[PDB]
């Protein structure tokens, strides 16, 4: 249309940034909880057909052995952000021989957001914002940390953040169940309780993903047997 | 309209609406107060939290050993500007082995921000900066606008409901010069209180203070470190 | 109508409205006057303070594009500063190539072409500031050129740019500028600024004064505070 | 519409040749009229 | 810039490329171009629209172009755009399908990125086994035994769909078929040799021969067909 | 006067085959309100234009539409002042480049033929507007003699025995056409007189020796010089006495 | 610069901007080209709107090589750009082959330039049609390059204003046995029907090509040919 | 260079150019792929079969590598660019890792290439969807589907094209372990799925198969006609 990508609304809003924020509400619901024992990441696969293999829907991605990311919105757009995160990490390791902090990893991915333009831009520069919200979760010097990223490039640490279609409903339920001093098992259980209530389908060990990053331990993808153990309760 | 879709279109009234639209992004941001004395220049910021389960967005960023800023507006644009001023301050040390003067830095970001407001398809930096620094010329408080126009201010407040703080700063601007560090910070906290609603109060969670002085490096204070400043001021009437 | 959305489109009457609209920004700013006397040029800018919070010296509309050439601006300040840097780099390049201070006629003719280059294409917008360049040398003499957003540079004896330009021009015409010196003009430049200022309208202005002449050895310097206060007192007394 | 026009024109070809039975040649000449030209 | 941009390489709400379709309409108003595959050769009959009697006859052919020693092509649409494509076609030249694919990648490129208008040319390619190819401004290419592009292409394809006996065709049968198909497609009831353009590709002595039939040879084909058509009139 | 699309906003053809943007640039020449007259004689060429100084504040020494492109070539600019200087600066660069590249002074005919080539690009590419100025070069050729060439925003160019550009171009053209019909190879004095008279008669001003600028090139001195107020007054006195 | 094509396909499959460019050609001064047995003639109406214009300053019929000539109908400034490009193109052919460029080859190169401006971004098509005449292999050549970039080999054609009736006039007045001098006579006659007022030796421009090469007829020569008309 | 944002966010948060590209897929021929036990099957409807059309040139089933082949649905010209781009990367991966490309990798690259065209200046999205089938180095059959947005999923059986919704509904009900017990049964499942949208019959069915440790094999029309008779024969005994 007549409007460019880098255009400001009369209310001070970047039009394309706000529009990309609306794209997250069409994505699957992802729940991340920060706990002193670790960070739990939950997301719904949203199976649309019995023939589709649930294993192919990877909505929780290993950024590194100590940090994982949960995605919501446009999954195809998050691959570029994830690849840069997995490239920025192992670049800090190459130069400083240490694992990058979760805040720094989120900050590096955040700088990729808003680097979109129509004119006076590089040939490889993007044209539109990344219509995906990321939920970075991992352990570092500051212990377990959960960070939420939005298509606006604004990243902030969150004790318990829910993103996606049911972000409004799940966040309200998260506040009713989150306390600072709890265990990771409660955080995993509470996330599955909230997810089960917001999913269109019925919760089972094949239509969801659960990830935990514990201190000492590495990023871990919950298997079907592990998922069935916690689902069998609620 | 047809004059508000691009930054290179002059309105018939001699105005650029995209520049003014970007200026409203600062007004959407949270209030920050920057004031200075004969020997100190402090920044007081009111961090905002999207939800009570999320942390308060950082508002004061360290640029150089003697220069510190408080952002207001698009966080991504602030990082782009803050990185630029960090690099320019670093480049002065690498070349001249001297701190970059604050007046000579805001000119650079006033020209860096002016280029996008004049070329087709570019947008103004939707962030407002309150720059505090100390150099040979004394403490400074610079306010940066998305219009690429900067002001050398005795005491300025930008953000949402910042004009309530501008009133308090104007009323007590006379006693800013001779007051010590503790009184200077309290004035900014008192000014930042005017931007809050009646029921809200200054707490350690939503207050950040940055101090740069003659013999003091620029240091940012947080929830634990705001307590030595917050307890002094009395409750507002 | 679509005939005014770009600088690369002509109106059916053959006028570039984007350049004309950019001139309106200059007419919305405070007036800035400059008078060329017998032995120099004195610049006087009526610099309002939008609030008491700004320090004395903020939004300096008087620039130093070279050691001998000044610049008084009116309109959008950001483009004024950008054009000051363009004028600064034009003088630096001239010295780095030809080996002497750039003549005002060449500097005015060079910066104006940069200003004019922004009035031809839709990829850029015309500059929203008009500025006056003043210089003095023993050989060339006192010179004063005004460049508008369109890119027209003309030498002047007394020029005014801003919202009170038309009223300021009438007060300049009374002066016998071709005979008096800088020391006498600085009193009158203050008087003209105080006369054209509107106290019921936007008030609380700061008188910014600068000059370049044989009394400064052809160097553009801010008028000394002691003389500036004397000029301010004379201007205030002239208002009765 | 093309199918109905093919049939209607095909009958018109038979009416020209004074016939009540529509042949394949009548339909063949029908297609080259409505669909083409 | 954005105001004056027509956005040629964008998708319509129905998933269509409007510029590609509009270019395909230009070919529909162009001269008729035929191509028939036989067991011993391929021919390319093109309708001549430059039939003004003050038009000089200097070039070897008007719409028939030789790409390489083994290949010939004929164009329909914007003639200026045809010169760009034919000049590029010789630069790439090699197998017949390889040459068409390479050019069709160029044509598809203009329909995806660049912002320029598509090449409004549909080409018929003949080369040596023997194969006939058709290309569209979208870059969609496909082999054909008998196909037509240009004015009344749909009518000509219907005639070929009925009268092209697959496998059992020589040049003479294919050449006679081309004239008969061109006769109905053309608005001219006579179809003189000056309004048509026939080029035949054959393998001789181990070499590919690309020859444009002389005006005298074509008149024999027109004369033979009209007598053959008149022979059917004796039946009725 | 049909329109279809952006034919009035960018240099693209109208349905009847017209470039309105280029046409609008011609109306831009009249925006300055000044008229220039150039007359060519047997051994001299003269450019005459009115100079308007609305206020005494303006330095009249700077308000000049006469520009010395090179030593042997001068021009008079009509139209936007800002666009005029760019063409003059562009013409000076091309003249200097011609001298460096080819070793001899650029001919008057080839000077605008280059300038008209630059201004033609403005009428074909749509991202920039045509320069709303008119250029009239006068100079003494080595063999052809005095030369006058108008150089319009459209990229058109032609030689002229006597031409004019500005608001009163067609009024002055009719006057000069009448004088040329008499077929007189005017001397240097007569060319200045008919150039001043053409601007005087059309405008009806009765010029003073401060309201017009005269630039002459002669075969005896093939250099472009501006007539001073003392020199210009002699011709005005001669005009009054006859 | 604009990187998007300003010429696009209409819904009815026409490059509309090209058609408007051809309208500018139809509003230009008439140009007539006749290919005789022993040469080619190029004639055009070089009529000015006043006597102040120097007739010999700007020539509508310009040579390209020692044997190729141009004459146009359309926008004057656009023709000078194509004249330089054609002259540049002829030099490029001459440098690499050390042989004067064939008339047919030049038309393809020039028409390719014209075609580029139909598809290139931010530009409009040339508003002229180029009549190209030349002599190669002992045979005369005459070509027409439309704004679209399509080139036609013409035995006798007319462009510009009143070209439809000029083409008809050439239909009944041209034969392949015409000689160069009679072609000049016929070319002047073709202009006369579209000409308004009287044709002098200065208001029309004639150029011819033969074995000796292409040269533009001087005003003295055109006067002698014009005398045979009356 | 043309640097313009073709694909931009709609106010509701949708990429319309991506959605419009997906509409072009819905206008293409129906392509059906079924992943069996020891064989992977691709079935493509041949739309309209003109007797004068060389069926060899018009082929919607193409082999990216010796172990990976895909069938597309959408703009034929757009798909060929993707196939050639994937074919080039198939050889680049082979020269680097000294191992044939996995079905995930070539699907990931094609999907990433698709997404790049939905977020790059001056480029419209690819208007094709691909049904990538093949065998990994361990012999596990794999079937993948990509869409113009740039998303990829693994499917036991899937359909793309105009009749995708009906066939996928058919595949949801008939895809069982018994139905993929043998290669012949896996072949018959595709034809049954294709015959739900193909009207005339086996004439408009182009079926290609790939077996483990074997190259892609295109079924001749007689073989397809032989299979169609079996489904027709088996239909009678079930009535």
């Amino acid at each position: 249309y007549d409007r460019g990508v880098n255009t400001f609304s009369p209310e001070g809003r970047l039009f394309q940034v706000e529009y990309a924020i609306e794209a997250i509400k069409l994505g699957s619901t992802a729940i991340g909880i920060q706990t002193s024992e670790g960070v739990c990441l939950a997301v719904e696969k949203r199976i649309t057909s019995p023939l589709m293999e649930p294993s192919s829907i990877e909505k929780i991605v290993e950024i590194d052995a100590h940090i994982g990311c949960a995605m919501s919105g446009l999954i195809a757009d998050a691959k570029t952000l994830i690849d840069k995160a997995r490239v920025e990490t192992q670049n800090h390791w190459f130069t400083y021989n240490e694992t990058m902090t979760v805040e720094s990893v989120t900050q590096a991915v955040s700088n990729l957001a808003l680097q979109f333009g129509e004119e006076d831009a590089d040939p490889g520069a993007m044209s539109r914002p990344f219509g995906v919200a990321l939920l970075f979760g991992g352990v570092d010097e500051k212990g377990p940390q959960l960070f939420h990223m939005d298509p606006s490039g604004t990243f902030v640490q969150c004790d318990a953040r829910a993103i996606g279609s049911a972000s409004e409903g799940a966040q309200s339920s998260l506040q009713e169940v989150y306390h600072k001093s709890m265990t990771l098992k409660e955080a995993i259980k509470s996330s599955l309780i909230i997810l089960k209530q917001v999913m269109e389908e019925k919760l089972n060990a094949t239509n969801i993903e659960l990830a935990t990053v514990q201190p000492g331990q590495n990023f871990h993808m919950f298997t079907k047997e592990e998922l069935e153990e916690v689902i069998k309760d609620i | 309209n047809q004059y508000d879709n691009d930054v290179t279109v002059w309105s018939p009234q001699g105005r650029i609406h995209q520049i003014e639209y970007a200026m409203e992004a600062v007004k959407q941001g949270s209030a920050t107060v920057g004031l200075k004395s004969k020997t100190h220049a402090v920044l007081v910021a009111l961090k905002r939290a999207q939800s009570e389960l999320a942390a308060h967005q950082k508002k004061i960023l360290h640029v150089d050993n003697h220069i510190g800023i408080s952002i207001a507006g698009l966080t991504a644009d602030a990082r782009l500007l803050c990185n630029f001023m960090r690099q320019e301050c670093l480049d002065s040390r690498f070349v001249f082995d001297r701190p970059l003067p604050v007046s000579r830095l805001v000119s650079l970001i006033g020209s860096k921000t002016q280029i996008p407001t004049q070329r087709y398809g570019r947008r103004p930096y939707g962030v407002g900066l309150l720059i505090a620094g100390y150099d040979d010329m004394g403490p400074h408080i610079f306010q940066t606008c998305p219009s690429a126009n900067y002001f050398d201010c005795r005491a300025m407040s930008i953000g949402a409901r910042s004009q309530s703080a501008r009133t308090y700063l104007e009323r007590h601007m006379s006693e800013f010069m001779e007051c010590n560090l503790n009184e200077l910070v309290k004035h900014g906290l008192r000014a930042l209180r005017e931007t809050l609603p009646a029921e809200q109060d200054l707490t350690t969670k939503n207050v950040s203070i940055g101090i740069v002085g003659k013999d003091l490096e620029f240091t940012i204070y947080d929830d634990d470190d705001v307590s030595p400043f917050l307890e002094g001021l009395e409750e507002r009437p | 109508t679509g005939y005014d959305l770009s600088a690369s489109t002509f109106s059916p009457d053959g006028r570039v409205f984007q350049v004309e609209y950019a001139m309106k920004a200059v007419e919305n700013s405070s007036t800035a006057i400059g008078i060329r006397c017998k032995d120099g040029v004195v610049f006087g800018v009526e610099k309002l303070v939008l609030s008491k919070l700004y320090e004395e010296g903020s939004n300096k509309r008087l620039f130093n594009v070279d050691r001998h050439v000044g610049m008084a601006v009116a309109g959008l300040l950001a483009d004024a500063r950008s054009l000051a840097d363009i004028a600064r780099e034009e003088a630096s390049n001239f010295r780095s190539n030809f080996g002497y201070n750039i003549p005002l006629k060449h500097l005015a003719d060079r910066v104006a072409m940069y200003v004019h280059a922004y009035t031809l294409y839709s990829a850029v917008r015309p500059f929203g500031c008009s500025f006056m360049l003043g210089s003095y040398s023993v050989n060339d003499g006192a010179q004063l050129y005004m460049i508008d957003p369109s890119g027209v540079s003309y030498g002047y004896w007394g020029c005014a740019i801003g919202k009170a330009r038309q009223a300021a021009k009438t007060e300049i015409e009374k002066l016998q500028m071709k005979e008096m010196t800088c020391r006498d003009i600085v009193k009158e430049v203050a008087k003209i600024i105080y006369i054209v200022h509107d106290e019921v309208k936007d008030k609380a202005f700061e008188l910014e004064l600068s000059w370049v002449g044989e009394l400064t050895n052809g160097r553009h310097e801010i008028v000394p505070k002691d003389i500036r206060e004397e000029a301010e007192k004379y201007a205030k007394e002239s208002l009765k | 519409a093309d199918i109905k026009a093919i049939c209607t024109e095909a009958g018109l070809m038979a009416l020209r040749e004074r016939r009540m039975k529509v042949t394949n040649e009548d339909f063949k000449k029908s297609k080259e009229n409505v669909l083409y030209k | 810039s954005r105001r004056y941009d027509s956005r040629t390489t964008i998708f319509s709400p129905e998933g269509r490329l409007y510029q590609v379709e509009y270019a395909m309409e230009a070919i529909g108003h162009a001269g008729t171009c035929l191509g028939i595959l036989a067991n011993d050769g391929v021919l390319l009959a093109a309708e001549r629209r430059n039939i003004h009697k003050l038009l000089d006859e200097v070039f070897f052919s008007e719409k028939i172009y030789k790409l390489n020693e083994d290949m010939a092509c004929s164009v329909a649409g914007i003639t200026s755009d045809a010169n760009v494509l034919t000049n590029e076609l010789r630069l790439i030249a090699i197998p017949c399908e390889q040459l068409v694919t390479a050019l069709c990648d160029i044509k598809q490129a203009y329909t995806q990125f660049g912002g320029k208008r598509p090449f409004g040319v549909s080409l018929l390619y003949i080369g040596w086994g023997f194969q006939l190819y058709q290309s569209d401004p979208s870059g969609n290419y496909g082999g054909w035994k008998a196909t037509c592009i240009g004015n009344n292409s749909a009518a000509a394809v219907s005639m070929l769909k009925q009268d092209y006996k697959e496998g059992e065709m020589t040049l003479k049968s294919a050449l006679a078929l081309a004239i008969k198909v061109l006769n109905k497609t053309m608005d001219v009831s006579k179809l003189s040799a000056e309004k048509v353009e026939i080029a035949t590709l054959t393998r001789e002595n181990g070499k590919t021969v690309i020859r444009v039939l002389k005006q005298k040879e074509v008149e024999q084909l027109i004369k033979k067909h009209e007598e053959e058509e008149a022979k059917a009139e004796r039946e009725k | 006067g049909s329109s279809a699309g952006f034919d009035r906003h960018i240099t693209i053809f109208s349905p009847e085959g017209r470039l309105y943007q280029v046409e609008y640039a011609f109306k831009a020449i009249n925006q300055g309100g000044l008229t220039s007259v150039a007359v060519r004689g047997k051994d001299c060429a003269v450019i005459v234009t009115q100079k308007k100084v609305p206020d005494k504040l303006l330095d009249s020494s700077t308000v000049t539409h006469l520009f010395k492109i090179t030593e042997n070539i001068g021009c008079v600019m009509t139209g936007m002042t800002a666009d005029s200087r760019s063409q003059v600066q562009r013409a000076r660069y091309e003249a200097a480049n011609w001298k460096y590249k080819y070793g001899y002074e650029i001919p008057v005919d080839m000077l605008c033929k280059r300038i008209a080539d630059i201004s033609q690009v403005y009428t074909q590419n749509a991202e920039m507007r045509p320069l709303g100025c008119c250029m009239i070069l006068i100079g003494i050729d080595e063999e052809q003699g005095p030369q006058v060439y108008k150089c319009d925003p459209a990229g058109y160019y032609c030689g002229f025995k006597a031409t004019a550009a500005g608001v009163k171009q067609t009024e002055s053209t009719s006057f000069l056409e009448k004088k040329v019909k008499k077929k007189f190879d005017w001397t240097f004095e007569q060319t200045v007189e008919t150039a001043i008279t053409c601007l005087s008669t059309v405008l009806s001003i009765d010029f003073k020796p401060s309201e017009i600028e005269v630039g002459v090139v002669t075969v005896e001195n093939p250099k472009f010089r501006i007539l001073t107020e003392a020199e210009i007054d002699a011709h005005l006195v001669a005009l009054a006495e006859r | 610069g604009y990187s998007f094509s300003l010429t696009t396909f209409s819904p009815s499959g026409k490059l509309v901007q090209i058609e408007y460019a051809l309208a500018a050609v139809a509003g230009g001064a008439p140009s007539v080209g006749i290919k005789a047995a022993n040469g080619v003639v190029l004639a055009t109406e070089k009529k000015q709107k006043s006597i102040l214009y120097d007739e010999r300053s700007v020539h509508k019929v310009e040579p390209i090589t020692k044997h190729i000539g141009l004459v146009y109908s359309g926008m004057g400034p656009d023709y000078r750009v194509l004249v330089h490009r054609a002259r540049k193109l002829a030099q490029q052919y001459y440098l690499v082959y050390q042989e004067p460029i064939p008339t047919a080859q030049l038309v393809q190169r020039v028409a390719s330039v014209m075609q580029e401006y139909t598809q290139s971004g931010g530009v409009r098509p040339f508003g002229v049609s180029l009549l190209i005449c030349g002599w190669n292999e002992g045979r005369p050549y005459l070509f027409q390059s439309d704004p679209s970039g399509a080139y036609f080999a013409w035995k006798a054609t007319a462009m510009g204003k009143n070209y439809v009736n000029g083409k008809t006039f050439l239909e009944k007045r041209y034969n392949e046995d015409l000689e160069l001098e009679d072609a000049i006579h016929t070319a002047i006659l073709t202009l006369k029907e579209s000409f308004e007022g009287q044709m002098t030796e200065d208001n029309i421009e004639v150029g011819i090509c033969n074995e000796a090469g292409f040269r533009r007829l001087t005003p003295t020569e055109v006067k002698d040919y014009l005398a045979a008309i009356a | 260079s043309y640097d313009r944002a073709i694909t931009v966010f709609s106010p509701d948060g949708h990429l319309f150019q991506v959605e419009y590209a997906q509409e072009a897929v819905k206008k293409g021929s129906t392509a059906v792929g079924v992943r069996g036990r020891d064989i992977v099957v691709l079935g493509v409807e041949k739309k309209s079969v003109a007797k004068l059309q060389d069926e060899r040139t018009v082929r919607k089933i193409c082999a990216l590598d010796d172990n990976v082949c895909m069938a597309f649905a959408g703009l034929t010209a757009d798909a060929r660019i993707v196939i050639n781009r994937a074919r080039v990367e198939c050889q680049s991966h082979r020269l680097t890792v000294e191992d044939p490309v996995t079905v995930e990798y070539i699907t990931r690259y094609i999907a990433s290439l698709k997404q790049r065209y939905t977020q790059s200046n001056g480029r419209r999205p690819f208007g094709i969807s691909a049904l990538i089938v093949g065998f990994d180095f361990d012999g596990t059959p794999r079937l993948y589907q990509t869409d113009p947005s740039g998303t990829y999923h693994a499917w036991k059986a899937n359909a793309i094209g105009r009749g995708a919704k009906s066939v996928r509904e058919f595949l949801e009900k008939n895809y069982t372990d018994e139905a993929i017990e043998t290669d012949d049964l896996t072949i018959k499942l595709v034809i049954k799925a294709l015959l739900e949208v193909v009207q005339s019959g086996g004439k408009n069915i182009e079926l290609a198969v790939m077996r483990r440790d074997q190259s892609l094999k295109i079924l001749n029309p007689e073989e397809i006609e032989k299979y169609v008779a079996e489904i027709e024969k088996e239909k009678e005994e079930n009535e």
